């Protein structure tokens, strides 16, 4: 017969940029009459990620990202600013400064850091055979080099335990990962493929700066994945640095709730579409991390999710072989609802990873 | 007893609610006058020497202006009961159904 | 019209036995919200009906 | 709210941003109220200034940040003169003070009258009370 | 079909006791995900305050079960103690039987908890800390009389291990972890560091050899391990003034479970600040751990909470709401918490806060 | 609506004849869980006994697939024997081979499977043991002739990595468990150990250079290890006096798989005791594997089952009860039955045991 119903609704639209460029609106409303798995709530977020171009003469873009949210009355806020460029095709450099406030309690953070991503093989076998590999194993290597100033007393009394905890636990190299990844992001990590390494502590010495003590961390880290996480196989596609040729944000936010989750997201960047071969282009492979992580999350009501996607080409521009096929299409737009597509957006919000891909050609 | 619960005439508006939940054999609420009520020149006061901390003023949550405020036995004040949770809003608008945001 | 309004009624129970609709906020103080929606509701339906009376009872029929 | 829908002389004050803001805490207050409920002097002659929130939750400090969110409009710091960590005579003041226009018909309304007095943030002086024509400081001075 | 029935109840008290009764009742028409079927099981934790004088509760436990028709056994005695803030200290003894054997165990344990970090930023600013980060450390001196044929070739099988097999230490979590528990280890945000053993050895006991095992392991959690992030609030020894029982079981056929416990404990209400107590936040592991059992089947719930609270007191922001107040106790069904209900047995770890005060 | 159509026969044979026909058929209209679509394969496994004096068995085992219009082939040759209770010695090749890119390849391994313990008291009291706990210690001598330039250059890049990188031997686990293998490792409790590399090497071959890996390592479970709890039942060399086949193979689209599963081999009922055979107990990393991707769409069953008994055979105790007997074979559909594969096709591991006999 029937079962418990919990509907959930959800909009999403994409506006693809004409020519050769990978730019297109993104913007995905939603809500969901289900209980989020916080066990504080509520635990309402806005977010506010913003880049522009510093300068296309070796690829440094500002990145700035504002993370203001409350949980359970407690306003928290975490603002980041950073100057991040591709020195090299496998290493990445990033310089900037932000800030994290809850309550009371703030403090503002510098930091320098270089992620180098390896992968574990580039065999040409593998390039001339398999037109979308997805699943792509390697290695990413973080090097941190953050200095927080120790104003307040609580940020002395962080440093006064983690230097004496360094220096008397030698089990802090691992133990480190229990207290990084708070609650459910450590068993996030293998359902994932991830892998965090032991951290190497280089260093905490504490110097005065323009206002005080500044506790400075030089630390490293590399976190693995098996070809399942988008930070490491996917990494070159997530940076497209080359082809911002103009500010790009994205304005998202959710309101969690006792019975309810609301999602507001809206999108402007590049890498919205990628090539495919002869002229055929395609929508961005879905990354893997975010729907296999929001499925060990949206597996806990039972829900017939009424879903519907709009895609709006450029002029001159024709989808062919979107599978699900789209329902309906205004002869410029292209829109998905029910039939085949609400049942995928079912498997990706339990966490399937089943290819919904569009591409499209002039 | 402890928790003593106070009136602070500056949010009072003297309606009375706090005194009609006050014990008859203890009167800790009161009135002072001063002036013409119209203006909120009725304003309540909690005689501390003879409130027994009932919490009938306070746990009756009738307070409108907050000004019944229960500061706890170490230093907390209350302002009432239970407060909502101070929560971030904005309004949930659809792409191209339900609504069409524009 | 009792009997096509069986039929409606009992085709309509079916869906909405197996495909439940959501108004969400109602199921959990159905004493006091679902009540009062369902009160106005009635409210409205009775002006209807009193609508109906009028005009139906001046007709030949 | 809206400038358009406001009552016309409310001030920025008195308008509250986050426009479903009365069902988001206590409806009362259209900014988050704090209270100075204790202070006390330790060791060395700065005093500890403790902010608890109207909904009684936490036990706050000043903070550059809660001082920052102060002088954004945000947040609201009262005193409770019946504090018992004051230094001016409140009782006396506070009495002396309505003996200009209370009458005692129930010979106890002005004994026992308590009051919030408004908590403002300069920079130079921290954070500083306004009393009786006179700008007290909560940094020694009113404590 | 398969339909979800529970029944829950929760008579609190008033004042400073944080006691309250807790019994439940639950069918589930779905099979149970046991490779063993039928299962069924019956626990007994018994506890009373030896000497209030510092700390020493004698907690019983016994653990009756039947598994595709063998009977299992375990009882275990334990006198626990707090000797500080960090520091546990359980002395006791105890007996396991499957089938027609039985050994008997005497144990001498101490565990130790520390937190990675006590920041009072954090415990100033969230009210409610659900997540909090640490390590036990337990040092456990188990010994058990070598009179079984068996009892003595595993303390054999397991001495040669050692000395041969080096990585016995890791080794050793592969077997101590039956089946599904090494996945929920896991899942529940545990890992367990290798055990160091800090000696083996047999000793003329009373009657014959027994074996003296002094090991220790630790393990650490991220924020949901229940037995981490909140220590002394899963044991008050503190406010048990009085004998404290619970009485459970489940009768888990090949076509459905049958859950039923009782319960009688402090702990059942802490305060949260403003003069308004609380129903203890609910353990995430739990939830967690039967997550990857309940979501097998999907089920409907006619869920049922019984909140009984003491004379004049008041339930305030209980969310989901419950459904209708009757003089002093209160009751949940449908709605939300009915999906709520579905949540938490599908693996959801949502809040469902009841503060109230008087 | 999600209805998901599956119909399974089981045809098994008379005495002590363990072997079975296995056939069944899968409609599931849900989209499958794989980044690359559409995707579909064609397996086909062939056994035959040459000498069972010493215990030899030629397995060949044949994979096509077709994922994202890339043809993908993997053909294996394998002589497998049991050298002992825990020992088995397998002198095979084959080859790989997609789009146009393909290695053939030759391995001469040796895996070696130690139980933990091996107490009598559990051995006797639990009738029917499903969790056991081991390490299985993989030992793989592989020699791949270098003949494309991308093999040699495999073969350069492997050997530079592990030359110059020291945490290959963990690194390679990482690299090993291609997308969400990694993961299904610990669904189904399993664990990897540091890979032991005993030299990699090459020589002047036939035709051309062959890389000789020399390589191994061992991977340990917590009883959930299908190859390791069942060691000796999952490779019935000794029972196999006709050759076996199995041909399955599915075929899966953007909104739907299909499987076809056909089956004839020994081991499919296990004795019980007593003249009494049962099916054996269901395998379980499978279900706990397909768990992972069987929970992402709500889906209707309509499951059947048909056991059919040769001559003089007559079920008892089954459970989910079957519908309808014909005095030769049985018949499951709906009802609790229904339960039960929903239960496993999300990752359900109840137990549904057959025991039949005359
Ligand atoms: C998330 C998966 C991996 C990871 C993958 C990456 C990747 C990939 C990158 C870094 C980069 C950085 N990482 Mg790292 N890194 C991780 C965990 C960490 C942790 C930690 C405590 O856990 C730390 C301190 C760091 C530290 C850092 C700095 C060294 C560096 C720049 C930070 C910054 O600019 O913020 C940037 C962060 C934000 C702006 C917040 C939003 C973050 C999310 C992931 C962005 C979503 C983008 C959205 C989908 C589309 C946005 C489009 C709009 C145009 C913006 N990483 C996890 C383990 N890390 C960057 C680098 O290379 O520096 C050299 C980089 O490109
Ligand atoms: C990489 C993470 C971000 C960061 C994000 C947060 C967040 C989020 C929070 C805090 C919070 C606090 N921060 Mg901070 N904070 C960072 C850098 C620092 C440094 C430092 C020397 O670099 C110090 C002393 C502090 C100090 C403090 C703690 C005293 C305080 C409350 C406890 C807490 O959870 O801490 C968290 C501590 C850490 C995550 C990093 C501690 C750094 C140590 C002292 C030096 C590095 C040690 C080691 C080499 C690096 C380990 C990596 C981390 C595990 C990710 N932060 C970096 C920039 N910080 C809390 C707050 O703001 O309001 C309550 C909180 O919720
Ligand atoms: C079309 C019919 C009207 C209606 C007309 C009445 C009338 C008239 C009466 C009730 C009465 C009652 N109705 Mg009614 N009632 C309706 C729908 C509802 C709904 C709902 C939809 O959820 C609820 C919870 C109730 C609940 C109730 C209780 C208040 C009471 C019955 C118990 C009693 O004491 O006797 N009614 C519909 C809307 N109901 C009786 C009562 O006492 O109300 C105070 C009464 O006299
Ligand atoms: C379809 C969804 C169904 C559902 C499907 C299932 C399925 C399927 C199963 C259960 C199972 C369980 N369900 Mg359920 N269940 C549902 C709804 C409910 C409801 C309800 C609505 O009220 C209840 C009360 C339950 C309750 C239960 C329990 C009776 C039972 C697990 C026993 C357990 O805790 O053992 C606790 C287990 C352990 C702690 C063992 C620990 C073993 C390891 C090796 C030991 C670790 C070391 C140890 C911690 C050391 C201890 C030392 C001391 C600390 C000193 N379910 C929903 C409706 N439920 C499971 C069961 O048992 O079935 C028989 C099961 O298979
Ligand atoms: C379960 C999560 C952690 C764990 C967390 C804790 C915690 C927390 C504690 C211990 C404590 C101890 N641990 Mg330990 N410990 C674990 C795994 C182990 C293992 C093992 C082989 O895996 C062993 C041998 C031990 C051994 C020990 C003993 C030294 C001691 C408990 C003896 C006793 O109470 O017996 C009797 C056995 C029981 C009562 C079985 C019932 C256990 C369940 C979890 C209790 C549920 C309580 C129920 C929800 C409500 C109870 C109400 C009734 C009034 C009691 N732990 C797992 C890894 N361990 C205790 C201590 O401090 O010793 C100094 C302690 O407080
Ligand atoms: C913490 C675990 C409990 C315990 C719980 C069980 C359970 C449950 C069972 C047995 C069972 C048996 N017990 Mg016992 N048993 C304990 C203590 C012992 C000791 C000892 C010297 O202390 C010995 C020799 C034994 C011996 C035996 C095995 C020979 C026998 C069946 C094999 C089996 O799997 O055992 C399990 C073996 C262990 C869990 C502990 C083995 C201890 C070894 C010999 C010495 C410690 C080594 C190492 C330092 C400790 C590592 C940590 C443990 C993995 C927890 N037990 C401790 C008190 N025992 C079976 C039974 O009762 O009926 C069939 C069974 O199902
Ligand atoms: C909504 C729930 C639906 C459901 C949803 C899904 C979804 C969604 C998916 C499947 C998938 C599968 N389902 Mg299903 N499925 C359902 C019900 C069924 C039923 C039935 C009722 O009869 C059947 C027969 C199946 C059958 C299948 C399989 C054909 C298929 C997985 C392929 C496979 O196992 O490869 C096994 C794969 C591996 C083992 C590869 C391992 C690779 C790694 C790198 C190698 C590891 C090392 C290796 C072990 C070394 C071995 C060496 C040798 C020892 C020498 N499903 C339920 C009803 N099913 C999955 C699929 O493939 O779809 C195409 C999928 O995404
Ligand atoms: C799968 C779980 C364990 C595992 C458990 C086993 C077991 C158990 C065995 C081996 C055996 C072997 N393993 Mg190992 N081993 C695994 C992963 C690996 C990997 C790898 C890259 O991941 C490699 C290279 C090897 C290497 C090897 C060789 C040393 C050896 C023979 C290969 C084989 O027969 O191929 C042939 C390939 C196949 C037949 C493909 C089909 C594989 C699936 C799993 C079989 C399903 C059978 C089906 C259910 C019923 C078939 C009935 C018909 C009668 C055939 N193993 C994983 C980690 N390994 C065998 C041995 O002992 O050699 C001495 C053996 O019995
Ligand atoms: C047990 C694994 C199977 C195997 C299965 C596959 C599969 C599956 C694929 C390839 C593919 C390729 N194979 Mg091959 N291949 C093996 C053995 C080898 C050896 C060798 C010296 O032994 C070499 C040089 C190669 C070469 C090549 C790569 C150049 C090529 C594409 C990269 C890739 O992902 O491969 C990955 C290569 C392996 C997983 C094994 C690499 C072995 C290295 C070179 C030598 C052993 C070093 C170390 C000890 C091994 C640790 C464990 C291994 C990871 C299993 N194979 C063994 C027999 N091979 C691809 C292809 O055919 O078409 C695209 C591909 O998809
Ligand atoms: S209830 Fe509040 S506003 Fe009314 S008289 Fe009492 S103190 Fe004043
Ligand atoms: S606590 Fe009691 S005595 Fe005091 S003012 Fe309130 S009702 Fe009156």
């Amino acid at each position: 017969g029937s079962n418990d119903v919990t509907t959930a609704h959800s909009d999403y639209e994409i506006v693809l940029e004409g020519g050769s460029s990978s730019w297109g609106k993104v913007k995905a409303r939603a809500k969901v009459n289900a209980p989020p798995a916080s066990p504080l709530l509520p635990a309402d977020c806005d977010v506010k990620l913003n880049v522009k171009p510093l300068d296309p003469a070796k690829g440094f873009v500002r990145i700035s990202a504002v993370f203001e949210s409350i949980v359970d009355s407690t306003k928290n806020k975490l603002t980041i600013e950073a100057d991040i460029a591709n020195e090299t095709k496998e290493r990445r450099i990033s310089v900037g400064e932000g800030m994290v406030s809850v309550g009371d309690f703030s403090h503002t953070f510098s930091f320098e850091g270089s992620v180098v991503n390896l992968f574990y093989y580039r065999s040409d076998a593998v390039r001339r055979n398999v037109p979308n590999p997805i699943y792509m194993q390697g290695r990413q290597f973080h090097d941190i080099l953050m200095k927080v100033p120790l104003d307040n007393n609580d940020l002395i009394d962080t440093w006064e335990g983690t230097v004496k905890a360094i220096g008397s636990t030698g089990a802090f190299n691992d133990w480190i990962r229990d207290f990084w990844f708070i609650g459910p992001a450590f068993t996030a990590l293998n359902e994932g493929g991830q892998r965090i390494s032991r951290i190497e502590v280089n260093g905490l010495n504490t110097e005065s700066g323009p206002k005080g003590p500044v506790g400075v961390s030089r630390w490293r880290f590399s976190h693995g994945g098996s070809g399942m996480v988008d930070s490491i196989s996917r990494w070159a596609e997530l940076f497209p640095s080359d082809k911002l040729n103009r500010p790009a944000q994205v304005e998202a936010g959710f309101r969690s709730d006792s019975q309810g989750i609301e999602v507001k997201v809206d999108g402007e960047f590049p890498g919205v579409s990628v090539d495919a071969g002869g002229g055929l282009r395609r929508i961005l492979n879905h990354p893997l991390i975010p729907l296999v992580h929001h499925g060990m999350v949206g597996k806990f009501n039972n829900f017939n999710v009424d879903a519907q996607l709009k895609v709006v080409l450029p002029k001159g521009y024709k989808i062919r072989y979107a599978a699900p096929q789209y329902r309906s299409q205004n002869l410029e737009e292209y829109r998905w609802s029910g039939g085949a597509y609400a049942r995928w957006v079912e498997h990706v919000c339990k966490g399937g990873v089943g290819q919904f891909e569009i591409l499209y050609a002039q | 007893a402890k928790k003593h619960y106070f009136i602070i005439e500056n949010l009072c508006v003297g309606c009375g609610l706090c005194l009609d939940k006050c014990p008859p054999k203890v009167n800790a609420i009161g009135y002072k006058f001063y002036g013409d009520v119209q203006e909120g020149g009725f304003r309540c006061y909690i005689d501390q020497a003879a409130c027994i901390s009932c919490s009938a003023c306070f746990s009756g949550d009738e307070c409108p202006s907050g000004a019944l405020i229960e500061v706890l036995p170490d230093g907390e004040v209350l302002d009432f009961s239970y407060t909502p949770p101070e929560r971030l809003d904005f309004d949930l608008r659809f792409l191209h159904r339900f609504h069409r945001e524009a | 019209m009792s009997f096509v309004f069986a039929v409606i009624f009992f085709a309509l129970g079916i869906y909405w036995w197996n495909n439940p609709p959501n108004a969400a906020i109602h199921l959990n103080d159905d004493m006091k919200a679902a009540f009062s929606v369902h009160l106005t509701a009635i409210g409205y339906i009775n002006i209807a009906l009193g609508c109906i009376a009028f005009v139906a009872f001046q007709q030949p029929s | 709210m809206q400038p358009q829908l406001s009552r016309p002389q409310t001030a920025s004050n008195q308008v509250r941003k986050a426009v479903s803001g009365p069902w988001s805490g206590n409806a009362v207050h259209k900014a988050e109220k704090y209270f100075i409920t204790s202070a006390k002097r330790d060791r060395d002659g700065k005093l500890q200034i403790e902010l608890v929130p109207a909904s009684g939750r936490r036990k706050l400090s000043p903070t550059p940040e809660m001082i920052r969110r102060l002088i954004d409009g945000e947040i609201e710091i009262y005193i409770l003169t019946t504090q018992p960590d004051i230094a001016i005579d409140m009782n006396k003041e506070i009495i002396d003070m309505e003996n200009r226009y209370v009458i005692d018909f129930d010979k106890r309304g002005v004994k026992w009258t308590m009051r919030e007095i408004p908590v403002f943030y300069h920079e130079g002086k921290g954070l500083c009370v306004e009393l009786h024509n006179k700008i007290y400081t909560l940094d020694q001075f009113f404590k």
